[PDB]
RNA sequence: GGAUACUGC
């Protein structure tokens, strides 16, 4: 809690139920929609790859939420101030994806398994 | 374009008429291509032929889709009106039948063809 | 070579006002007080987003422009009705519009036409014959009022072309009734020749502050001009940032000796600003702590008061600007002065020179003129002049540099309740 | 449909056009301001990279400039009616044009272009990008080594004149307030 | 190609 955090982020896994309030700048928006659809890319190619309860899908998952810096992992230390940076990521992103994943109904539906 | 990110196929139907298909269904893509029109009796047999060479649902609406809409008609109305039939022909409305393809004795003895 | 030889240095190329001595000496900024003039609007002192502009929002600002000058010429001329421009009228009617050309090139009196507001007449343009009006003066953006008719619903036929209605000057407080009588030492860019970058002329000037202890020296840009001709071939070795720095250390460090609350003024020519009308001032130099309470970086264009008196300044050559554009039956200066004066904007044309990028929202915002100056400095590359419109003392030093030859710069004497004298003297003099 | 970064080479006075951070392929790869276009030349621009700043921004200042010139075309094929000046007079479309009072006048180079051209100059001297999208594999590792750093850290101070632009910019700011409700 | 409805003007 550097400068300006909360206790808006308790948990790393939330349902994603209160839109975002900040104002955020442009590169930050496409950043964060281009990293979450990195991601959600690659869980989609893991699932056809491989078996969702499989080691190998646990061990790639991990190495792609790594790369693209998002929470994977708890933490029994505090929140973290980047800690809270990769939440604030994941929070934004998400919703973001959720303006580009609502057009059409089979985009719907993509979106929603991955 | 978000999802557009970077982070048997219809042309050669044209092929195949060429060499494997009779001489009915020949000459039924020759007045197609000529016309980008063909009345009931020409679409019932040309459709069931390609439902019988393969061709699936998505791939015939297309293909019929991109023929039909060279004629002048508006693209809705091709939704609006042949696509029931496309669809039926599959067997995937109505009664939801998988109509067979027209047997050569259907076809002499089916409709008469008439001027057009 | 040509500057540093030059043999009428000093010269005193204008007067005006109460005769003085042939040396000038000033207060040091010692008993002073300078600020920016304070009105309803807030100024600008920093920078706005820009380069994103609303075709909407445009003609919103155009639009309450003209509603809201014209509701302040209806308030004073007791007009009763506004008529609206496009609808035929076949007896005398009163409509309020703004003036442009039909067509892209220069106004002449048979290309005028009058658009209308949104209130009155939904934005409809028609066009104007001037064949029935004997005296008038028309430049484009101008909101006027006139008395005409329009028989065939397609040409109006103005009768009478009310005249401007100047806002009223400033009423000072007491505050400053004892405080003595102030210099200004006022000069405009370029302030280095055309093939050199060394700043001679600048330095001149500076050792003239320090020589006359001046109490607000007035800088105006460009200070690195983008149309230098080392600066558009790409000849400098250092960063334009690097080069504006040396200028504005050797500005304020150099008038140390002097004690003068100096006043920079940004002009659109500056290379290294943002190039957006208004301006924003000055951001990327740190006076030292010694410097803080000297410098003043404000705005394009700016109203400042000092001991009560209202200094309005622009580097923008609106003279330039408009002469290029206005039309009249039969001194021109004077006339276009009288314009700004009583559109009540330091920027009243429309569409801008080309020389201009214009963010219309700062521009409605930080153009309008709160009240008359009482001394207006409009720099330009016409002639320089002293000229009195209005009961305001406007003053073109010109440039301190012509080319390869040296300029001029301006000095003048001000002091709150003088006799309406507010300026006591005032001359244009040579670098 | 954006203007490619031009820069006349001091030593030769040849033109280079730079559309990309990085020039070739293979180990062949290097950033396009290390050489100069002419086989014959041996200057480097990374050497000149005050004067690459100073014409990266005249370039800027002249996209401002012309954005607001406020230069506007009637879309009808047979009016092509261009004008500086916008019209109060309103369609539910935009301002009327005036020539033919039927069509609609469209900006000459609307707000989307100049940050297209903004965001195109960030593009050519964006590195990390590059590297991650534009690059491939074996390039890629050819670049993230040393003999570059010098070069990487020039077009980071390139970059940031141009973010520092489009900083100021409002096509620089999302408010998710008013997306999510 | 056909069949079943009911709006309009
Ligand atoms: S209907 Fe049968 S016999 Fe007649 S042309 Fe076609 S395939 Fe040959
Ligand atoms: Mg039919
Ligand atoms: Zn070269
Ligand atoms: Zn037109």
């Amino acid at each position: 809690t550097g400068d300006r955090k909360g206790d808006l982020y308790p948990s790393s896994l939330q349902f994603y139920q209160h839109p975002p309030t900040e104002n955020i700048s442009l590169i930050e928006f496409e950043t964060f929609a281009i990293e979450r659809l990195k991601l959600l890319k690659a869980v989609e190619n893991l699932g056809v790859s491989y078996v969702k309860n499989s080691e190998e899908y646990s061990k790639k998952l991990e190495l792609e939420l790594r790369k693209l810096k998002f929470p994977y992992r708890p933490l029994h230390e505090e929140i973290s101030d980047d800690v809270y940076d990769l939440r604030r990521k994941d929070h934004i992103s998400h919703f973001i994806l959720r303006l580009a994943y609502c057009q059409s109904e089979d985009l719907r539906r993509w979106f929603i398994q991955q | 374009h978000l999802s557009h990110s970077y982070i048997i196929s219809l042309e050669q139907i044209d092929g195949f008429a060429a060499k494997s298909f009779p001489l009915c269904m020949r000459q039924l893509h020759k007045s197609l291509r000529e016309n980008h029109h063909l009345r009931h009796g020409g679409r019932m047999q040309y459709g069931l032929f390609l439902k019988g060479i393969g061709l699936t649902l998505e791939q015939a609406l297309q293909f019929w889709r991109l023929e039909f809409t060279k004629g002048k008609v508006d693209s809705e109305k091709f939704d609006k009106v042949y696509a029931y039939s496309i669809r039926h022909n599959y067997g995937k409305e109505g009664k939801r039948t998988d109509y067979t393809p027209y047997s050569c004795m259907k076809v002499i003895l089916s409709n008469p063809p008439s001027q057009g | 070579q040509k500057y540093g030889s030059r043999t009428n240095r000093g010269e005193v190329v204008t007067t005006y006002g109460e005769l003085q001595g042939t040396t000038w000496n000033g207060g040091s900024g010692s008993n002073t007080n300078v600020e920016l003039f304070t009105s309803l609007d807030e100024p600008l002192t920093k920078m706005y987003k820009f380069m994103f502009q609303k075709l909407m929002d445009i003609r919103e600002v155009v639009s309450i422009k003209i509603e809201e000058l014209g509701a302040s010429l209806k308030d004073h001329f007791q007009i009763d009705e506004f008529t609206s421009v496009s609808l035929p009228a076949q007896e005398t009617v009163t409509v309020l519009g703004q003036i442009g050309c039909d067509s892209n090139g220069k106004l002449n009196s048979k290309s005028v036409i009058l658009e209308g507001d949104r209130e009155h007449s939904a934005g409809m343009q028609v066009p104007v014959d001037l064949s029935e009006l004997k005296d008038y003066s028309l430049f484009p953006g101008q909101v006027v009022i006139m008395e005409g008719t329009n028989s065939t619903g397609r040409r109006f036929v103005p009768t009478k072309l009310y005249e401007g209605v100047p806002l009223p000057f400033h009423q000072p407080s007491k505050e400053f009734e004892e405080c003595p009588q102030q210099m200004v030492i006022t000069a405009c860019g370029p302030f280095t020749t055309s093939d050199t970058i060394t700043y001679d002329a600048l330095k001149d000037l500076i050792d003239i502050v320090n020589r006359d202890r001046p109490d607000i020296c007035i800088l105006l840009g460009p200070f690195l001009d983008a149309k230098h001709e080392q600066i558009e071939n790409l000849q400098l070795t250092v960063t334009f940032e690097d080069v504006f720095k040396r200028c504005l250390k050797m500005i304020i460090e150099g008038t140390r000796p002097s004690g003068c609350h100096l006043v920079i003024v940004p002009s659109l020519r500056d290379v290294h600003h943002d190039p957006v009308y208004p301006q924003p001032p000055f951001s990327c130099f740190e006076p030292a702590k010694e410097d803080k309470e000297r410098v003043h970086f404000v705005a394009d264009p700016c109203t400042l008061s000092v001991n009560g008196v209202v200094i309005g300044m622009t580097s923008t050559d609106l003279l330039f600007h408009m002469g290029a554009e206005e039309i009249s039956s039969s001194d021109r200066f004077s006339r276009i002065l009288r314009h700004i004066l009583t559109q009540r904007s330091y920027y009243p044309l429309y569409p801008p020179n080309e020389e201009i990028n214009i963010d219309y929202e700062a521009l409605y915002s930080y153009t309008p003129m709160p009240v008359t100056p009482d001394v207006f400095i409009v720099p330009s590359e016409l002639r320089y002049f002293i000229k009195d419109v209005t009961g305001c003392i406007c003053i073109n030093p010109g440039r301190l540099t012509k080319g390869l030859v040296g300029g001029t710069y301006a000095r003048f004497l001000v002091k709150s309740g003088a006799m309406r004298s507010t300026c006591i003297s005032a001359q244009v003099v040579r670098v | 449909d954006c203007e490619r970064f031009k820069f006349f080479c001091p030593k030769c006075g040849t033109e280079n056009i730079y559309d990309n951070v990085f020039d070739g392929s293979g180990l062949q790869i290097e950033p396009g301001l290390k050489r100069c276009s002419k086989p014959e030349c041996d200057a480097s621009p990374l050497d000149y990279v005050i004067q690459v700043h100073n014409k990266l921004l005249l370039d800027i200042r002249r996209y401002i400039k012309k954005y607001y010139s406020g230069w506007l075309v009637c879309e009808e094929k047979t009016c092509q009616n261009r004008t500086r000046r916008l019209p109060l007079s309103f369609s539910r479309n935009g301002p009327i044009c005036q020539a033919c009072s039927k069509a609609t006048l469209r900006s000459e180079y609307p707000e989307k272009a100049l940050y297209t051209q903004l965001c195109f100059y960030r593009f050519i001297f964006d590195w990390d990008y590059a590297l991650e999208k534009v690059v491939s594999e074996q390039e890629r590792g050819h670049l993230k080594k040393k003999l570059f750093q010098e070069s990487e850290n020039q077009y980071k101070k390139l970059k940031s004149t141009v973010d520092q632009v489009l900083s100021r910019s409002g096509y620089s700011e999302v408010n998710l307030s008013k997306l999510f409700q």
